[PDB]
RNA sequence: AGCCUGUGUACCAGGAGGGGAACAACCCAGAGAUAGGUUAAGGUCCCCAAGUGUGGAUUAAGUGUAAUCCUCUGAAGGUGGUCUCGAGCCCUAGACAGCCGGGAGGUGAGCUUAGAAGCAGCUACCCUCUAAGAAAAGCGUAACAGCUUACCGGCCGAGGUU
RNA sequence: UGUCCCAACGUUGGGCCCGGUGAACUGUACAUUCCAGUGCGGAGUCUGGAGACACCCAGGGGGAAGCGAAGACCCUAUGGA
RNA sequence: CGAGUGGCUUGCUACCUCGAUGUCGGUUCCCUCCAUCCUGCCCGUGCAGAAGCGGGCAAGGGUGAGGUUGUUCGCCUAUUAAAGGAGGUCGUGAGCUGGGUUUAGACCGUCGUGAGACAGGUCGGCUGCUAUCUACUGGGUGUGUAGGUGUCUGACAAGA
RNA sequence: CGCCACACGGGGUAAGAGCUGAACGCAUCUAAGCUCGAAACCCACUUGGAAAAGAGACACCGCCGAGGUCCCGCGUACAAG
């Protein structure tokens, strides 16, 4: 097999060994694409994912590499953003970004603040009861969002009753 | 049904053999946080007395009130860092590289060592600095020793030598600091390292009791009821099961008990002074009278009167330091009666 | 320190056992050998299982004892001992005239024995001796 | 529980017969258990000052006898160490019957009581005649 | 008692009732189910084919047959289909319930001997194979692994 | 059952030597001494004599590297893990999926019922517009609304489905 | 009331070292073993591995299916009383 | 109804020991297993909370004291986070104990003509040995590394 | 029976919660990659440890003399040693 991805005019993608870096106006993202017998290369204008095998496991990865790369293209140009909405019922939940990590205070009356460290060059801009996670690296971003939502996870009581927490509102 | 019960004694202090060096050897040092400094000091145990203090604990419903504390007195006269030893990182751990010695030696340091008569301080210092440049310099420590002669109650004069790590800011900054200390005469004091109110880990070789039975050596029961009248009183039921057909080392047996090294963690330094204020009337039993640089350590301290004990800034404290505790009274009443 | 190795072998990206097999065969022919860059040797397999075996070996034991290395250093050497009749005179000789090192303390670059090399390009299920050691709890002195 | 503000040497055991320092109609008590206590193979459960124990009435009024009530140790013969290093010991081992809420079943407490007991059992305390 | 005790065809044939007495009755209720009034005039005919010679206790048969027929009530108590269990528990079975002394056992039950590849069950249905499911539930209660086979039916 | 009791036969007993990790009866093998040679069973990465042998394919579980067996377990039941081979049907007159748009009216059918309007129950299930569109397959409502399946069109582009 | 919680300290005679006196039990051989396996199915000696520098002192007895007694139980004898 | 795992129960078998491999219970002391009673992390719920119920990972640690009974088991009490189970020659008598089983004495009941019997009860009724080897706990002397003093390193080992 | 001291925190996982993601345009926590996550695992901490046969390292003293044994007074040590 062999797939060819024509890189966007806005982007530049270079690669040495198993590492691929994509750079655009929005930034740069590097990724390790390592899988048995799958060669990835920057052919001037196009990125080529090729292998000599065709068994399901390979094709499986090939497809994974593809989307992975395209997501990079998108990230360095348009970028990636996740929308989130803080929500509480009795205790006013206070979400602030302090340093390289978002902090949630007074969650369910909790004296102890809840926090998580942001991943990579992800921007977590908070405006009122709305959050916006953005960055050129979908992996980082996607996780930063997810962590934030996970951070208000609750197991001890009924969730249908205790719904406080921050949630992903819009997925890229 | 046979009730459960925890095994007798711990398997964390073994083998339970006599110690190699009557002088303690820390196997862990504090973290390199603050400024450059020697991470240890020593002295000779003297005895015990209590002291009244002001509840210092902020979380105590008694903070501010009187409180009698048991304190062990320790004569901590000055010591002398006679040399700076350097270690290099290697595929097989840390290894001593060279050493920087001095010329000014205590009149009686030759009762233990073969004091240097010809030593090249600078080549050594160079070798080290070239190691650091290459970045193969491992931590740095000072060969130190005590001055038993300074302590009348202690019969020995032959000094007790021991290496102690120097932790500081940058390696370069503490390397220098070390050299400065050594170069002088190596002379330093408990004040230069500790401050009353701080916590310290006190090492030392416990009191020896020769061979003892399992009952005392491991805390196993004595024979009870009628079993105690039959010819067995302080022997354990059995050395094990039929199979495996061998006696497992984990079974409590007779042996050398005491005279083991013990590093007692988080001891609070109640006060570092000098003079004869802590000394008791009649004289500390089997020791003598104190009157010079001393330390007051809260609680107990391993080892018997006259044994060399070693201090180190706690490596795993639990509380925050509450400096210089107010001492309203120190009992000087006779330890006899 | 100083070892007149008639042969210096580089284990980096080489299948431990396939190296050990040949290193034994040679030492028994009277060859003094030195294995270099142990920490970079590899063994194929599902990492998780592989570590369970080695970890089990560290835990095995009794009063009589079962001393198993944790450093990629010994690991390799014990692997080689297993291929020599180390309790016979001949064997102990062949085993003693062999030495494994972390990295390379020599000037020369070791050679790579035929059929012991692993292509990282067409291989993802394998582990580094060093990796194994870090799990066992060794002190990454390399 | 709350810190007694002292160090105690349990002077009592399961099976121990103490005095009922109150006018409930119960004269003697028999320690059966010690609230919150778990001992060790062969160790007789021990109880001391300020411990809430379970009891059975050994001597007293017919209607009080044989009853399994709860109580609190108010005094013991074995010494207890106070913050200033002093030791304190009483003339006997006595306790006071108490209820679910820890309020004295009785009206009056006969004899002295260790101050420390206050810091745990108010109503008992606020019922005391003499508090040493 | 377990099937492991009588599931193999290792004993001689023991079926002569003229020399055996005390034979427990068969738990099997019926051998013809569905519309037995009508004859095999159906488009589709599937069969449950056993894959290894074994012995099947009347216990297993009844439980295997009920489970399927009882389930074939996805079609109605008087639905349009005919079910058939072509095997009968002929082989008598004993148990030695003295130790090994005079151990010839006492009749405790009967089992039908099925050879590998025989069809123990046969159902007739119009293109409405709910039956294929009635059998995933039937060979669920018999010792052997089984093959659900369809004969007249190319309406795939 | 490494159980009890027959039968035919070969073995152990009373049978060495070679192999099987060890091991009476499993494999070769029936054996005077000594000597050279070639094999048998079994084996050729090391321990250990001889292949890190050749062409090709599968497996990723360290499955496995375990003829036989007290000894080597692993079963009914399950698997869109993966490889191979076959059959039917659909597709550049654009398939399979996804996304967009459409999903109309007579009419909220009749009947029952205060009520019922696709969708409580009962009966029927008719024709118009059109490129589609049920007298409605699933939710949802007190009943409506609302959300979608069927059905049609577009975008897209290669095989797809059983 | 130390039978117990729960053990402590002490006294006397031993124990330990020295001089003198001076046995016995036991012994196919070999023997520094451990974990598994195998074997007449309960191995220091076989097989695979592991561990193991030699000698000596004290100890409490896990193993040698430890030593001591041709099993008193059970069955068998064309036994005895 | 059907397929299994374990080797704690019971039975089957008669391979091992009758020139003896000391019995039951308990006790003391040691290691282990997980099929987990508590403790940590989880999933579901007929999950509002609190308290539970069911399930998953997990054996680090814990799992105790008493009343009757020789009892194992079990019944009962009060505490408890919980008061889980099992293997180790049903671990453990060259360690203890000796209540029970199982000698000789004796009674009662039933059977027997009788001597006497009991898969009945009962009162009484013995616990040997100086450790050769091995094992382990502690303690020394030599030799190897190849002149001495002092200070360390750390392959690995133990811990709850 | 009295008194003193005995963490936390890192790292990797199970179950489990998730991210990105294909085979299979969709979907999907998994197939490649990744974030988290147990009193359990590794480190941390205590204790032993040159007999680790790769039998170690450093400083000084000494090879006609450094140091050590015996000797004498005693124990912070001890059954002999
Ligand atoms: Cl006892
Ligand atoms: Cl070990
Ligand atoms: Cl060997
Ligand atoms: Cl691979
Ligand atoms: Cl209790
Ligand atoms: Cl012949
Ligand atoms: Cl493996
Ligand atoms: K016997
Ligand atoms: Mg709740
Ligand atoms: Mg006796
Ligand atoms: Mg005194
Ligand atoms: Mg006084
Ligand atoms: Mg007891
Ligand atoms: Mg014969
Ligand atoms: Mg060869
Ligand atoms: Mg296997
Ligand atoms: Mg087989
Ligand atoms: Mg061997
Ligand atoms: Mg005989
Ligand atoms: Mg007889
Ligand atoms: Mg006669
Ligand atoms: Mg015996
Ligand atoms: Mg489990
Ligand atoms: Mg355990
Ligand atoms: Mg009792
Ligand atoms: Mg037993
Ligand atoms: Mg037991
Ligand atoms: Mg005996
Ligand atoms: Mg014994
Ligand atoms: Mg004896
Ligand atoms: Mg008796
Ligand atoms: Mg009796
Ligand atoms: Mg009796
Ligand atoms: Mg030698
Ligand atoms: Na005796
Ligand atoms: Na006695
Ligand atoms: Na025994
Ligand atoms: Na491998
Ligand atoms: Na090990
Ligand atoms: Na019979
Ligand atoms: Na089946
Ligand atoms: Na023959
Ligand atoms: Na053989
Ligand atoms: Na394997
Ligand atoms: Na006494
Ligand atoms: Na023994
Ligand atoms: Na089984
Ligand atoms: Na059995
Ligand atoms: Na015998
Ligand atoms: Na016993
Ligand atoms: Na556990
Ligand atoms: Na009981
Ligand atoms: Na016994
Ligand atoms: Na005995
Ligand atoms: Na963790
Ligand atoms: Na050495």
């Amino acid at each position: 097999p062999r797939v060819e991805l024509e890189i966007p005019e806005d982007v530049d993608a270079e690669q040495d060994h198993l590492d691929i870096t994509v750079e655009g106006d929005n930034g740069s993202v590097t990724r390790r694409l390592w899988y048995p017998d799958i060669d990835v290369s920057v052919d001037g204008d196009t990125v080529v994912i090729e292998s000599d095998e065709d068994n399901a496991k390979t094709m499986s990865t090939i497809g994974t590499f593809q989307s992975h790369i395209e997501n990079m293209f998108h990230g360095v140009t348009e970028g990636w953003e996740y929308g989130m909405e803080v929500f509480y019922s009795h205790f006013p939940m206070q979400v602030n970004v302090e340093g390289d990590e978002v902090v949630i205070e007074n969650f369910l009356g909790e004296k102890a603040p809840r926090r998580t460290t942001i991943h990579g060059d992800t921007d977590v801009e908070i405006d009122g009861e709305e959050l916006t996670v953005s960055g050129p690296d979908i992996e980082a971003v996607g996780q930063t969002a997810a962590d934030i939502e996970q951070l208000t996870r609750i197991n001890d009581k009924d969730v249908r009753v205790f719904q406080d927490g921050v949630y992903i509102t819009r997925k890229p | 049904p046979q009730p459960s019960r925890p095994r007798k004694g711990s398997l964390g202090f073994g083998p339970r053999k006599r110690s190699t060096s009557e002088t303690p050897r820390f196997n862990s040092w504090p973290s390199d946080d603050g400024q450059p400094g020697v991470q240890g000091f020593a002295g000779y145990k003297a005895g015990m007395t209590h002291v009244v203090l002001v509840n210092d604990e902020p979380n105590s419903p008694r903070e501010g009130m009187e409180e009698t504390v048991p304190v062990t007195v320790i004569e901590t006269p000055p010591m002398r860092a006679v040399a700076l030893r350097a270690y290099e990182d290697t595929p097989y751990g840390q290894r001593p590289l060279t050493e920087v010695w001095t010329d000014e030696f205590h009149s009686e340091l030759d009762r233990t060592l073969d004091v240097p008569e010809d030593h090249d301080p600078d080549a050594a210092e160079e070798q080290i600095r070239d190691a650091h440049e290459a970045g193969d310099l491992g931590d740095l420590r000072l060969i130190t020793h005590t001055v038993p002669d300074a302590v009348p109650s202690v019969p020995k004069k032959k000094p007790d030598v021991m290496e102690t790590r120097v932790g500081g800011g940058s390696v370069s900054d503490r390397l220098d600091h070390a050299l400065d200390i050594v170069e002088d005469g190596g002379e330093h004091a408990m004040n230069d390292i500790f401050r009353a109110g701080e916590y310290a880990d006190v090492a030392g070789v416990t009191k020896g009791k020769g061979t003892q039975g399992p009952v005392k050596r491991w805390g196993v029961q004595k024979r009870k009821g009628k079993h105690a009248r039959q010819g067995w009183r302080r022997r354990i039921g059995n050395l094990g099961p039929w199979n495996p057909s061998r006696v497992r080392s984990t079974v409590p047996q007779q042996g050398q008990t005491g005279y083991h090294q013990r590093t007692e963690l988080n001891k609070r330094l109640i006060d570092i002074g000098e003079g004869d204020e802590p000394t008791v009337d009649g004289g500390f039993v089997n020791y003598g009278e104190v009157d010079g640089p001393y330390t007051l350590v809260k609680g107990s301290v391993p080892g018997p009167d006259k044994r060399l004990v070693r201090f180190r800034p706690a490596v795993r404290p639990n509380d925050q330091p509450r400096l210089d505790p107010e001492v309203r009274y120190v009992s000087n009443e006779s330890n006899q009666g | 320190a100083e070892f007149d190795a008639d042969v210096i072998v580089d284990a980096r990206d080489c299948i431990m056992g396939r190296v050990a097999s040949q290193v034994a065969e040679q030492a028994l022919d009277g060859e003094t050998v030195a294995v270099v860059n142990a920490e970079r040797a590899v063994i194929t397999g599902r990492e998780e299982q592989i570590v369970e075996k080695y970890e089990k070996r560290v835990d095995i034991g009794n009063d009589n004892g079962y001393f198993y290395p944790k450093r990629p250093d010994g690991i390799f050497k014990r692997t080689i001992r297993g291929m020599l009749p180390h309790k016979k005179q001949r064997g102990r000789e062949a085993f003693e005239s062999v030495r494994v090192y972390l990295g390379n303390p020599y000037d020369e670059d070791g050679e790579v024995l035929d059929g012991t090399s692993l292509d990282r390009l067409s291989n993802i299920k394998f582990v580094t001796l060093g990796e194994i050691s870090e799990t066992l709890g060794a002190n990454k002195t390399w | 529980m709350e810190a007694l503000g002292a160090d105690v040497t349990q002077g009592l055991e399961k099976g121990s017969l103490i005095t009922c320092a109150d006018n409930t109609g119960a004269r003697e008590l028999k320690v059966i258990s010690v609230h919150g206590y778990s001992g060790t193979k062969n160790r007789h459960p021990k109880a001391g000052l300020g411990d809430k124990i379970t009891v059975s009435v050994t001597k007293g009024t017919p209607e009080m006898r044989r009853q399994v009530l709860e109580a609190v140790v108010v005094r013991q013969r074995k010494p207890i160490r106070r913050p200033d290093g002093t030791r304190v010991k009483f003339e006997d081992n006595a306790a006071v019957i108490v209820d679910e809420n820890e309020d004295p079943r009785g009206t009056e407490l006969k004899g002295p009581i260790a101050r420390e007991v206050a810091q745990r059992f108010g109503s008992v305390a606020s019922a005391a005649t003499m508090i040493v | 008692k377990p099937g492991a005790m009588y599931r193999n065809s290792s004993k001689p044939a023991y079926t002569r009732r003229e020399y055996i007495s005390g034979i427990p009755g068969k738990k099997i209720a019926q051998f013809d189910m569905g519309n037995n009034g009508a004859g095999p005039t159906y488009p589709a005919q599937v069969e449950l084919v056993v894959e290894k010679p074994v012995q099947i206790r009347h216990n297993a048969l009844e439980a295997a047959r009920v489970a399927a027929n009882r389930y074939v009530q996805n079609s109605g108590a008087a639905a349009n289909y005919k079910f058939r269990i072509r095997k009968f528990p002929f082989h008598v079975i004993r148990e030695n319930k003295d130790g090994m002394r005079a151990p010839f056992g006492k009749p405790v039950g009967t089992a039908a001997r099925v050879h590998g590849a025989n069809h123990i069950f046969i159902a007739w249905v119009n293109p409405d194979p709910n039956v294929e499911e009635a059998w995933r539930r039937a060979k669920m209660k018999v010792t052997p692994t089984i093959n659900i086979d369809s004969s007249p039916a190319g309406n795939a």
